[PDB]
């Protein structure tokens, strides 16, 4: 089977279907430059069953530019074989080899996708023909500069068992029409979703029995709350009940050969502001062809005006329609170059339609896409002079930005947050790209460990990695790729409890922030602080396939957090807790269960058993806080202890009787199964679903698993020896005796009484320990109690069951991730990183990336312009700030801005804190108005003032002279 | 006027609008048959996102015309 | 002056003020020195706030120090940190003519750093040690139901809405929707038995259940240990409308000792009238001993 | 003729049904203002039921009456 324990991740996005295809697929990789480089690594992380690496020249110092697996030293030998070692490292189960003979048609039979980069065109015919003639896939890749082509042969029959990769989609059915128009009508009004043409099947459908796993029927929406399935005249009247899910339906198609399809291609849309470039670029790469045959196979130089003239000739003699001779002599002039981020984006992009073709998931180009980042470049264009080579590592580069661009490039000093996939491969390309080489420096950090989980999209690390921080790692490997790069690596956490390292210093040297996060407190605070600092941020996040870049620019775009996203979608409390309906709730409610046994419980009896002192500090908390607290711990400590793993047998079957007959039966008693409403419609129907108590089968494997699983955590929790033998878990649980159950329709003192209990009965020599949740261990039994609890709440409630993985995709909150989709949005975030230091500050050059791998879909759009408000007719936007220096008390701070700014202040604040307000206390606020600003607020935050601290940040809410609110902007006050 | 939007996980809508509508009625509208808040909408054409107080016609939005709904991702 | 103006014009002036819920502690710490049921979330928060928290909670405090509801039936009143607008604690006053009239019931409210994306968290804490079940909307845990706290799918017009929704609108929501003077029928599906014989039994049980229940927690408890914020204020209150409450569980008592028409009920219900007797006895012993107010 | 019926602000508003008009005509008529399934709304008087098969007649509804309306209220 697939190894999950390192394909966790990827399987979630892939499938089982899909990565078992892919284990039976050689692959065949033509070109071992950057592209190839990117293509085969992102591939060798995608695990198919083999990948042979051909390539002919031999390596060179323009090839450093993008390959980062070779040196100085790999210079004169061929590419394939010097790259071959290390890329066999980043998966074991792949096997890798290397060729160095001509592509044979019998070689070619043995690969079912070949991949051919930097190929001439008469190869490139051939190999096409070729491979179309005997079923083969093939993808053409190229990059010259700032341009890219990616083309896609997949045969004259492909099919597709996934065309976009969403999961389907169930509603339920309130009423059904019965007639020849049927008209399916959801629950209390509750959209469906569906889109026009779907297909659907019906279940659990009660009259209309005969729907019940139908085969799947056309459907047409005729609202956002009603579809038709046809004529429902020949069933049974509808009563009630059903639930109808969406099916994927496969599609087949046919891919036109490259012979045919060059002259009527199909062009995939990569930017639509550009809709015309496709068609330049696809003349100009055919052309590119003809002037290397022209030129003694050397393409144009470098921001040479003979060269372009000579190729915009070329162009105009190979073809007939109309072009863009400005694109096109572009397109020369900076042809013969190479550049990193590109590589890694395009390789991407191929390796994604490699995995397509090898697994028949989510859909291929369809067939021509063609990719330019022509903004990268300066308005003004690069001098001839300045684009000469100078025998560096960095002259693809400087083919096409100049020497001058990598001297700023040297100076660059910037810092990445998060080493996670996105931030490792976000450090590579600044490697690669000559960043902080100079006087720069490149900074990183990260809190988290190696866990043999990242290693599937993290190319950085290596199984012997695990348990060592991921910043010092990658750093290390980043510098092994190029010696060059300066980099400073920290393990710690941004937040305001590590200012001290990441004070207002540290980030006033700093040229831009670029984050690599997986979660939206850290993007808050990083944005916070690139406001404050005014430097330039580059977002990136991905989710599954998906992906999308945004850049913040000072004084020019909002900020992220100018804009809000969909919130975390919360379970409603009676769905949690008496009626639920769908997996994901019973699958929280296990996670809560195990939080409350196995953890809550505890906390309370370890720390009076660490601290001696606890009783007394616990004897000060206020309200019924003492109370509660004491009873939990004689509950934990002496009521429910057990002295041996019987005793926690016999709890553990106690607790599933409890929670799968005792409640069960209790909630039927005060709702009767056959509870009718006056108008007709059951009590237990539609979203309410009839539970009906379980009973106990030591036979059953479900129970057997639950009994084990909680028994041995339970043990656990105590200290108590685990005794994992399911026999002797069985025998011993059919001795226990569950008592009968029938449904149901002075401080001081106690705690005084309660103390005396613990210290004269209750043992400090115990081990209770709380069980810590941990998801990627099979050992620990979490995820098998998880998986037990959830089932179980389900056979309750008649609903299906979910297996280990759903189970652990759900309760774990793991984000699916692949490697390809992390290559492409880091490509994205390194062109637009190169934009921001270019100079560039026209919102035009700047673009915001989504894509979505799957459809395949990337679109770009301009970032939004700062909101624009005016207080006494002064423009003002989230960039602009008010400057307050020196030390003032607070009536000083109110008076200046009093008499200066014409605003009264009615609230001031600083953070969550809350300085001045109209309605605090009068004492409050005649203690508080002498006071100098820093004691005020050292006195309300808690918590002294630490000396990196250089200013504070104030909110403040003004009334004008005339007495209305007015909006003004948070002000910087410099201390002194 | 029939315009087309597609939003990033493939899915498409189809709307009925005449030019000169703020965009606030377009987002109503497609709130209407999705469910997002137009807060959380974020609609791109022709690479410029859409803003609100603003009409189709200064987008030159036309008949048969496609939009995309993008959305941001916490993951990384 | 007639008594509800007195109560009026005394109450007025106390419906939103603040307190010290939080002091300085030793190694730059903050403890708690009133029990607040979300400390720990509190403490799990941290700094982080949304940048548009502060202008949405300095508007929700002018809207409040205003806009809350006030009246001889029924008043609403909120405590807030001196320092931390994001931390409030609520009285709300039983309806007239509900089995909570003249009940003083407590909840803790917190808003998250992601307010006002993020509904507010809201927890009752007038549940008698969680023994009680006040509402089938509040849970004897603490935890209180509405629809407007609710981010799921549900309805645009039903579900929480970061422009629409406001901390006035819970509140409303609860005083309006939780404290009616049925409460069995806010149970679904129980909202459709009434005006049947069963019905109105299970409702006079429940009535019943539930008249007890505050009699104990919500007037006794509050009296003998109010809260450090809402002391004064309780106080008034309860020196305020002392005939009245007497008057009120008197006439309870009256109805509740007349005759049933089903044994199963019947047993409830005079087990409840001697419970309310009880606690009706202890509640004229403490209101003798209430010190007028200044 | 006029009777009152209430609403999600709490006012109450003038439309104009009929006590013979069936609940079912109510709910309509009460539908035609903003689009309101019938379904959606109970009709209530005094906290009384009011379903689809009566009419207003039945239950001594007519002119100047009002009728306490709730919108099948939900819960948790
Ligand atoms: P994905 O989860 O693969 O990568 C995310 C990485 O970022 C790190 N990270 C998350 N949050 C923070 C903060 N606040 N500070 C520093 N680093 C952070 C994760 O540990 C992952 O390595």
């Amino acid at each position: 089977d697939i190894d999950e324990s390192l394909y966790s991740r990827q399987l979630y996005v892939l499938g089982h279907d899909a990565m078992r295809r892919m284990a039976n697929s050689d692959i065949l990789l033509s070109g071992l430059g950057g592209l190839g480089l990117e293509i085969a690594k992102n591939v060798i992380l995608g695990g198919v069953k083999s990948i042979t690496l051909h390539d002919t020249a031999t390596c060179g110092l323009h090839d450093l530019s993008s390959q980062f697996y070779l040196t100085e030293a790999d210079i004169g030998k061929n590419r394939a074989e010097a790259s071959c070692a290390q890329l066999a490292e980043l998966n074991n189960y792949v096997r890798t080899v290397s060729h160095t003979g001509p592509l044979t048609e019998e070689f070619l039979r043995k690969f079912r996708v070949v991949v051919l980069t930097n190929s001439d065109g008469e190869e490139q015919q051939r190999i096409a023909k070729f491979a179309h003639e005997n079923g083969i896939a093939l993808i053409i890749a190229e990059t010259r500069g700032l341009f890219a082509k990616v083309f896609c042969d997949f045969g004259e029959s492909f099919t597709i068992y996934d065309q976009d990769g969403t999961q389907p989609i169930s509603t339920m059915i309130a009423s059904i029409t019965h007639d020849a128009q049927g008209v399916v009508t959801c629950l209390d009004e509750t959209r469906h979703g569906f889109n026009d043409g779907d297909y659907v099947t019906f279940s659990e459908v009660q009259g209309m029995q005969e729907l019940n796993g139908c085969q799947p029927l056309k459907i047409t929406v005729l609202g956002p709350y009603t579809f038709s399935i046809g004529d429902t005249s020949k069933f049974g009247e509808y009563k009630s009940g059903g639930v109808a899910t969406q099916v994927k339906m496969p599609k087949t198609i046919s891919f036109k050969p490259l012979a045919q399809a060059t002259e009527e291609p199909e062009f995939l849309i990569s930017d639509f502001a550009k809709l015309d470039s496709p068609a330049t670029l696809h003349v100009a790469f055919n052309a590119l062809s003809c002037y290397r045959k022209a030129h003694n196979g050397a393409l144009p130089r470098p921001w040479n005006e003979e060269d372009a003239n000579s190729f915009l000739e070329v162009v105009r003699a190979s073809s007939n329609a109309e072009v863009d001779e400005k694109l096109v002599l572009q397109f020369a002039k900076i042809c013969s170059g190479n550049t990193c981020p590109l590589d890694a984006a395009v390789g991407g992009i191929v390796a994604q339609e490699v995995l397509k073709a090898c697994s028949g998931k989510f859909t291929p180009i369809y067939q021509w896409l063609y990719f330019d980042a022509l903004e990268c470049l300066p308005t003004e264009g690069v001098e001839e002079a300045d684009a000469q080579p100078v025998g560096s590592r960095y002259d693809s580069q400087i083919a096409i930005f100049g020497k001058k661009f990598q001297e700023k490039l040297a100076d660059s000093k910037w810092f990445i947050v998060g080493a996670g996939a996105i931030g490792c491969e976000l450090l590579k390309n600044f490697g690669m790209l000559g960043l902080g080489t100079g006087n720069g420096q490149i900074f990183v950090t990260d809190m988290d460990l190696i866990e043999k989980s990242n290693l599937n999209r993290q190319f950085l690390f290596r199984p012997h990695d695990v348990q060592k921080p991921k910043s010092m790692t990658a750093a290390d490997a980043i510098k092994r790729m190029n010696p060059e790069v300066n980099v400073t690596a920290y393990e710690l956490r941004v937040g305001a409890e590590t200012e001290k390292v990441f004070s207002e210093d540290f980030f006033g040297k700093l040229d831009g922030v670029a984050n690599a996060l997986d979660n939206v407190d850290a993007r808050i605070y990083m944005d916070r602080k690139c406001i404050f600092n005014r430097i330039p941020l580059v977002e990136t996040g991905t989710l599954g396939t998906l992906g999308n870049v945004q850049v913040i620019v000072p004084f020019a775009t909002e900020s992220y957090s100018s804009s809000q996203d969909p919130p975390e979608k919360s379970i409603p409390i009676c769905t949690l807790k008496n009626f639920p309906n769908a997996i994901e709730h019973t699958l929280q409610w296990a996670r809560d269960a195990f939080e409350g046994v196995f953890k809550q419980s505890a906390e309370n009896a370890a720390q009076y058993i660490a601290d001696p002192q606890f009783t007394e500090r616990i004897a000060k908390l206020p309200g019924i806080q003492p109370l509660e607290i004491l009873d939990s711990i004689k509950k934990a400590l002496i009521d429910d202890k057990p002295k041996s793993f019987a005793h926690c047998v016999e709890w553990a079957r106690l607790y599933w009787e409890d929670q799968y007959v005792n409640q069960i039966k209790q909630l039927l008693f005060n709702f009767p199964p056959d509870q009718i409403t006056s108008s007709g419609q059951p009590f237990w129907s539609g979203p309410k679903r009839c539970p009906d108590p379980l009973v106990f089968d030591v036979n059953d494997p479900m129970h057997l698993d639950f009994i084990y699983a909680a028994a041995n955590l339970r043990a656990e929790v105590y200290g108590i020896e685990q005794v994992r033998n399911r026999e002797t878990i069985a025998e011993l649980v059919q001795k226990v005796k569950v008592p009968e159950f029938k449904p149901r329709s002075l401080d001081q003192d106690r705690v005084d009484k309660i103390i005396s209990e613990l210290l004269k009965n209750a043992d400090k020599s115990s081990k209770i320990t709380p069980l810590e949740f941990e998801k990627d261990d099979d050992s620990n039994l979490h995820m098998d109690f998880i998986v037990a609890c959830s089932n179980l709440r389900a056979a309750n409630y008649k609903i299906p069951p979910a297996d280990r993985h759903k189970s652990k995709l759900i309760a774990g909150k793991i984000i699916p991730a692949i490697a390809t989709t992390t290559s492409v949005l880091s490509g994205l975030a390194v062109l637009e990183v190169i934009k921001l230091i270019v100079g560039h500050r026209d919102l035009v050059k700047f673009k915001n990336g989504f894509a979505n791998l799957a459809l395949p879909f990337m679109a770009f759009s301009e970032p939004l312009p700062a909101a624009k408000n005016t207080y006494y007719g002064k423009e003002w936007t989230l960039w602009d700030r008010f400057e307050v220096t020196g030390e003032l008390s607070l009536q000083e701070f109110l008076n200046y801005f009093e008499e200066n700014e014409k605003l009264k202040i009615t609230m001031l604040s600083q953070g969550v804190s809350m300085l001045y307000s109209f309605f605090m206390p009068k004492a409050k606020c005649s203690e508080r108005l002498p006071l100098p600003m820093s004691e005020v607020v050292r006195r309300v935050s808690k918590r002294r003032l630490e000396p990196h601290e250089r200013s504070l940040v104030f909110e403040i809410c003004c009334n004008d002279v005339d007495g209305e609110d007015v909006e003004v902007p948070y002000v910087r006050y410099t201390l002194p | 006027m029939q315009i087309f939007v597609k939003t990033l996980t493939g899915k498409t809508i189809t709307l009925e609008v005449e030019p000169s509508d703020t965009i606030e009625n377009v987002k109503a509208k497609i709130q209407d048959k999705e469910g997002i808040p137009p807060d959380q909408q974020r609609l791109i054409f022709a690479g410029k996102q859409l803003e609100d107080g603003r009409t189709l016609s200064d987008y030159n939005i036309q008949k048969e015309s496609t939009l995309h709904l993008v959305l941001r991702l916490r993951g990384a | 002056k007639s008594i509800e103006q007195r109560y009026l014009e005394l109450m007025k002036k106390r419906q939103f003020d603040t307190f010290d819920m939080i002091v300085e502690s030793d190694n730059n710490s903050f403890r708690f020195v009133v029990s607040h049921h979300f400390e720990k979330m509190v403490r799990l928060a941290g700094d982080r706030y949304h940048p548009s928290r502060v202008k949405r909670l300095a508007q929700e405090a002018v809207t409040l120090s205003t806009s809350l509801p006030l009246s001889f039936s029924s008043s609403v009143f909120v405590r807030c940190d001196t320092d931390r607008l994001d931390i409030m604690k609520v009285l709300i006053t039983g309806p007239a003519d509900t089995p909570y009239a003249n009940g003083c019931f407590e909840f803790d409210v917190f808003f998250p750093p992601d307010y006002p994306n993020q509904p507010m968290l809201i927890n009752l804490e007038t549940t008698g040690r969680h023994s009680v079940r006040f509402n089938p909307n509040l849970y004897n845990d603490g935890k209180v139901c509405l629809s407007v706290l609710n981010t799921w799918h549900g309805r645009p017009e039903e579900k929480w809405n970061a422009q629409t929704s406001s901390f006035l609108q819970v509140l409303v929501s609860i005083q309006s929707l939780i404290l009616v003077p049925e409460p069995y029928f806010n149970e679904p599906g129980f909202e459709r038995s009434r005006g049947s014989p069963s019905g109105t039994n299970s409702s006079r049980e429940y009535n019943s259940n539930i008249y007890q229940a505050c009699v104990r927690w919500a007037m006794l408890e509050q009296i003998r240990s109010p809260s450090q914020c809402f002391k004064d204020v309780i106080h008034k209150h309860f020196w305020l409308k002392r005939e009245e409450i007497c008057a009120q569980i008197e006439g309870w008592i009256e109805e509740l000792g007349k005759p049933q028409y089903t044994e199963r009920a019947s047993r409830t219900i005079s087990f409840n009238s001697m419970v309310l007797r009880r606690h009706y006895r202890h509640l004229r012993e403490e209101l003798s001993k209430l010190k007028p107010p200044r």
